């Protein structure tokens, strides 16, 4: 009996940038023009020259935590599906739904994003518990879309599954011998 | 270069360890730490029970298969010490050497005298009765012999 | 799986992230649902929690069907097996020459 | 009487929300509706999840309409569109250079044409290269405008000039506005629209200041047609606004004469504002702990090959420098107006006895101290307040050095203790400002222009202390320093246990600083850990380090020196006899936990239906879900 | 209830708070840009 309300939708035209992201044909927008290593220390220089092209980044596993990673917290992300160029890459993805803060992520991320022309404005809207704010103002760098996110299938080796392909009565002996020795109590 | 990501492992083993080790008393009704000598292949939990209600606890059955060492291979029964509701020690014993390995003993259910025992190290079932058990004495150099061997497969 | 329906896998039961190696029943209730793998852990799972509700904290730990995990070995846990004469017990043999035998609190199954 | 502060709380709403509690049944379910609105404000919580949460806490419909009614809440389909900046605002800067900053035109931009040039600026003027000015990326050291006392001048003449254009706009609109009043006026009425239409712009402007940007285009309009009759009206208003605003200028100008005679004396020093304002700006609580924690958050992971270790290093010393700096704290700590008569000897002895103990500072078988460093462990309070000590020290030991060295000031037999005596002349209240500035002055140097900074510094450091004696966990920490004070040199496990006491009398959350002092080289090191962070950085062996790593794994709260990044959690974050016969063995060379065999390890704790319906639930539920000799075979075994 | 009406108008004044906003107490000097320094007390009046 109990009243429920309902959170509006929320809609996205990103018509008018149609000239800029199909300005390169396919088959010949491979390879992104840099690839930079995320960190949050990381800062893009001026791509000006390149409209309409990709970048690529890597985002280690670490940084994808809401409590290793303090720029997280700080909530620097200014737009929505088409962000400044000082917004926060992880704070993009968690933004744009690729993962959740909640659960931990267990995976390299390789992001793609997309280079465009600055906007007029830049729209602040709450999604995924991640409140992008908004700019006004006239902005002095260029604008990020994410072009395509691509998670590692193998990101980290841990020994005990190396150790793993080794045969259990095997592994085994040695597990005596480094009992034997032990140098200590 | 190896090292560091191993004794990193190892380390967070470890870590692992105290602490389901500090939070213990908060998760568990009842906990049993016990360090056998040797590896134990495999556990089966016997269904015969004694109740000693006025000393005030039950004690199970256990069967281990377990390896002393590379070809020592050997059978073991253990007495588990479990408290009482209706009103404390795991005791290792009947220890007989077996003539080769064991992956997986599996005793029969209407009777506990037989077990079916195989390895990673024969393609030979051996099943063990009454007498085979009975009839070695752990004065003797020779192992047990079972009730009958099994053999169709090649591996 | 069920026998009746054998074209379709009837569920299937999330958290373990390596290998699991061998799993069991409980012979007192059958919705219990014991599971061994290679990342130390042994999972319980109670089955009667199927398409349940879970708030957003509770996503943490994995589906809502998910029960118990226990995480006292430091190896591979080679085996278990339920005593069949106390109720929630189970005792488990690793490779690191140790032998646990364990029951949860009431709390989470009372 | 009161003032009403922006946005204040009003009556009605304050009467409402109080209402709101009252029928909230418990002073439980009105904290846990402070949790929803602190929750709300914290950006953990939306706007609809609170109207919700809130309605299923009140369980009452007119309220929920209330509460929606304030939140102000509306749900339309938010719209989002991405329109990209016009071509030529960021096009420049593809265009083939030609120097550093003029760049050659492109051909479709010689291609527009001024339209009044003749045959000579076709010949003059340059027309293919532009000036595109060069862009910062990331300035990383800002700067300021520091003189406050410039700032103050330039708002009373900001504040003067917005007087001025306002009276100076209702003068000509009240010419205008009488002259259009008369008798004659509807008889030659077709000369006076037409003085209308050229002076329509004061008018308005009148008009905006007067009524608003709303009504001026209405008053406009209803005086070009109704004119000889609304012209009296709009004068009488104007007039009256004029009086009152030229009344207020009156009583304000009053008081800009006092601003700009104080001001004005004391605003031609542009070298006493920057000094001070960056000095003021730089010892900032808040400032000091994000400085130390980027700093450890850059080593902790190795951006740039930094591995980790020390945050801040320095040497102290001369000793005689912290007698001086006793006598000037105690010197202003007479003269303060905070704390009351027993309060002053409080802290004076708290800072001799923090000043003695730990710089060890007079108030074959012996270098084993001068080896031992001896450690501190406390909070930020206390890191702050060392970082304050430390920059005091520094400034007057390079005051000293320049009088010393410089070989004029020096001739005299205690140039720099003439500067003491001063300074304690005057934080006593015995000498004023402008002496002391004045003085000051025949110095000529930034070097001793940082001499009035002590005031400041010592202001801070009285604060600091003052607040760690009412801090009621004070006590155990300094005088767990005075017990680790006796000690001759210390095996791990002591400055271990030490440590974990220290973690301990803080709440869960705290960070630990840990201060060490080298009496060997008289160093200062101060460093920031967190929960798993190694105390001791340097082993000379990895046999010591498998020996200070078990000693902690024994008593360590936490080990210290494991990756917690790698840690996962082994559970779900959700008479009795026992014996205990468990030996940790450990490996010297892979750390591998081994246990002696015959180890017995027991925890006992003594304390359906339920479980067949749970059963009977799941098999229901899921078989709802669910909906060849070998079925043939099944069909005979199923029921 | 001085403190119930200082958390009311807190609350209100959160309501009442600005879509954009600067939250940093340290301000943008001179500084000839945005880039990077948003959120920075003044930064909307800043550009190339």
């Amino acid at each position: 009996q109990v009243r429920q309300f309902v959170s509006p939708i929320i809609s996205i035209d990103n018509s008018a940038l149609e000239p800029f992201l199909n300005r390169y044909p396919a088959s010949e927008s491979l390879f992104p023009v840099t690839e930079y290593e995320y960190t949050p220390w990381l800062e893009f220089p001026l791509l000006y020259s390149s409209i309409g092209k990709f970048v690529r980044v890597t985002i280690d596993i670490k940084w994808l935590n809401a409590a290793i990673n303090p720029r997280l917290c700080r909530r620097e992300i200014w737009g929505t599906d088409v962000y400044t160029d000082d917004s926060d890459i992880a704070t993009i993805l968690a933004h744009c739904g690729c993962f959740s803060l909640l659960k931990p992520v267990r995976k390299i991320a390789v992001v793609d994003l997309y280079i465009l022309p600055p906007l007029v404005h830049y729209k602040g809207t709450r999604k995924n518990q991640i409140e992008s704010r908004s700019w006004s103002s006239r902005q002095d760098g260029i604008s990020l879309k994410i072009k395509e996110v691509t998670w590692k299938p193998a990101c980290a080796s841990i020994f005990e599954n190396s150790i793993h392909t080794l045969t259990l009565e095997e592994r085994l002996q040695a597990r005596l011998e480094l009992s034997r020795s032990s140098t200590f109590k | 270069q190896a090292s560091e990501e191993g004794i990193n492992q190892e380390k967070c083993i470890n870590e692992e360890y105290k602490i389901w080790k500090k939070n213990s008393p908060f998760l568990y009704d009842l906990i049993i730490t016990r360090a056998l000598e040797w590896p134990c292949m495999s556990l089966q939990w016997y269904p015969e029970q004694q109740i000693f209600a006025e000393h005030g606890y039950t004690e199970q059955k256990m069967f281990l298969g377990v390896r002393a060492d590379v070809g020592k291979y050997l059978l073991a029964v253990a007495s588990i010490q479990l408290p009482y509701l209706n009103q404390l020690r795991v005791n290792i014993s009947n220890l007989y050497s077996h003539p080769e390995s064991v992956c997986s003993a599996k005793l029969m259910p209407q009777d506990d005298s037989c077990v079916a025992t195989v390895g990673n190290y024969h393609n030979d079932v051996l099943v063990f009765d009454k007498e085979s058990f009975e009839s070695y004495s752990s004065a003797s150099e020779s192992p047990l012999k079972p009730k009958y061997r099994l053999t169709k497969h090649t591996q | 799986w069920d026998l009746r329906n054998l074209n379709q896998r009837l569920h299937t039961l999330e958290g373990h992230e390596d290998i699991v190696t061998k799993i069991s029943f409980s012979p007192h209730e059958e919705p219990i649902l014991a599971s061994t793998s290679a990342d130390r852990r042994t999972l319980v799972w109670d089955l009667s929690r199927i398409g349940e509700d879970q708030p957003a904290e509770e996503a943490q730990d994995g589906p809502p069907e998910l029960l118990f995990m226990h995480g006292g070995h430091t190896s591979c846990t080679i085996d278990m097996d339920w005593c069949p004469n106390y109720n929630w017990t189970m005792a488990t043999a690793a490779e690191d020459n140790i032998l646990q035998i364990w029951t949860p609190s009431r709390s989470i199954w009372g | 009487t009161a003032p009403t502060s922006p946005y204040a709380a009003t009556q009605e709403e304050l009467l409402a929300f109080t209402t709101i509690r009252q029928h909230l049944p418990d002073t439980l379910a009105f904290h846990k509706f402070l949790e929803l609105l602190h929750l709300y404000r914290e950006k953990l919580l939306d706007k609809t999840e609170l109207l919700n949460s809130f309605s299923k806490l009140v369980r009452n419909d007119n309220l929920t309409l209330w509460f929606s009614e304030f939140i102000r809440w509306s749900d339309n389909p938010i719209l989002v569109k991405n329109e990209p900046v016009d071509e030529r605002v960021y096009l420049p800067e593809t265009f083939e250079c030609i120097s550093l900053t003029y760049r050659k035109l492109p051909d479709s931009w010689k291609q527009d044409k001024c339209s009044g040039r003749d045959d000579l600026d076709n010949s003059v003027l340059n027309d293919d290269y532009i000036s595109v000015a060069p862009k910062p990326s990331h300035v990383k050291n800002i700067m300021h405008h520091e003189n406050q006392y410039l700032q103050a001048l330039q708002l009373v003449e900001d504040e003067r000039y917005d007087y001025d254009r306002v009276l100076n706009t209702t003068e000509s609109a009240i010419k205008i506005l009488a002259n259009f009043c008369e008798p004659t006026i509807h008889e030659h009425l077709e000369t006076a629209l037409q003085e209308l239409e050229r002076s329509k712009r004061i008018i308005k402007n009148a008009l905006i200041i007067v009524y608003g940007k709303e009504h001026a285009n209405l008053a406009l309009d209803t005086l070009f047609k109704k004119l000889p009759t609304a012209a009296p009206v709009l004068l009488k208003r104007i007039k009256t606004k004029d009086q009152e605003w030229r009344r207020s200028k009156r009583e304000w100008s009053k008081i800009w004469r006092q601003i700009e005679k104080k001001n004005a004396q004391a605003a031609f020093d542009d070298r006493y504002c920057r000094i001070e304002g960056r000095d003021r700006r730089g010892l900032s609580y808040s400032r000091i702990l994000r400085d130390i924690d980027d700093i450890y958050q850059r080593q902790k992971h190795r951006i740039d090959g930094a591995k980790l270790g020390f945050q801040f290093t320095q040497v102290l010393c001369d000793s005689l420098i912290f007698l001086n700096i006793l006598r000037l704290s105690d010197a202003q700590l007479t003269n303060s107006s905070f704390y009351s008569y027993a309060d002053k000897g409080r802290i004076s002895a708290v800072l001799k006895a923090l000043l003695s103990q730990f710089f060890g500072i007079p108030l074959l078988g012996e270098e084993s101290k001068n080896i031992i460093g001896y450690n501190f462990f406390g909070n930020a309070t206390m890191y702050v307040l060392f970082r304050l000590i430390c920059v005091c020290y520094s400034r007057l030991e390079h005051i000293k050095l320049f009088v010393e060295s410089s070989t004029i000031y020096a001739s005299s037999t205690g140039g720099y203790e003439n500067i003491l005596n001063i300074c304690e002349k005057y934080l006593k209240g015995s000498c004023s400002r402008l002496e002391f500035r004045k003085y000051l002055q025949k110095f000529n140097n930034e070097t001793c222009y940082m001499i009035c900074s002590i005031e400041r510094l010592l202001k801070v450091i009285f604060y600091r202390i003052h607040e760690i004696l009412l801090d009621p966990k004070l006590g155990q920490l300094l005088l767990l320093f005075e017990s680790d004070g006796a000690n001759s040199v210390t095996t791990p496990r002591e400055q271990m246990v030490y440590r974990n006491h220290v973690e301990s009398i803080l709440a869960p959350e705290s960070k630990i600083f840990n201060m060490r002092w080298y009496p060997l080289e008289k160093r200062l090191c101060i460093q920031q850990l967190l929960p798993a962070d190694l105390t001791m950085h340097d082993f000379e062996n990895p046999a010591k380090a498998f020996m200070y790593y078990v000693d902690s794994y024994a008593i360590s709260h936490i080990t210290e020196g494991v990756d917690l990044m790698q840690v996962k959690m082994p559970f779900l974050r959700r008479e009795h006899f026992c014996k205990s016969n468990l030996q940790l063995f450990f490996s010297t060379d892979t750390y591998v936990i081994f246990f002696e065999p015959n180890t017995e390890n027991v925890y006992i704790n003594s304390y359906d239906q339920s479980s067949q319906s749970k059963k009977q639930n799941r098999t229901t539920n899921w078989r709802r879900w669910l909906e060849a000799n070998t079925d043939i075979k099944f069909f005979s075994e199923t029921t | 209830m001085k403190q119930f009406e200082e958390q009311i108008e807190r609350f209100k004044q959160a309501l009442f708070e600005d879509s954009d906003a600067s939250d940093s107490d340290s301000s943008i000097g001179e500084a000839l840009t945005n880039r990077g320094l948003k959120r920075k007390k003044g930064s909307k009046n800043v550009y190339y």
